[PDB]
């Protein structure tokens, strides 16, 4: 099974993520299970950083 | 004969990574 990304971290891909990366300087991930989105900036998502 | 028991759950998940003008004449 694939585990949720920890709080303050975001999945590297919108679907079928392979690694979890920390939110960069100046960003913050409130919720766990954050994931990046290709649309818009590559460092943010609907719940991402 | 009775059926065998169920296997023990896997170990805990891993943690997370770290961080002056001149005077007049």
């Amino acid at each position: 099974q694939c585990t949720p990304c920890a709080a303050g971290f975001y999945a590297n891909a919108p679907d079928s993520a392979t690694s979890c990366r920390a939110c960069p300087r100046g960003y913050y991930g409130p919720y766990s299970g954050a994931y990046a989105d290709n649309l818009g900036d590559e460092f943010e998502g609907p719940r991402g950083c | 004969p009775p059926p065998p028991p169920p296997p023990p759950p896997p170990p805990g998940t891993p943690s997370t990574p770290d961080a002056a003008p001149p005077p007049p004449p």
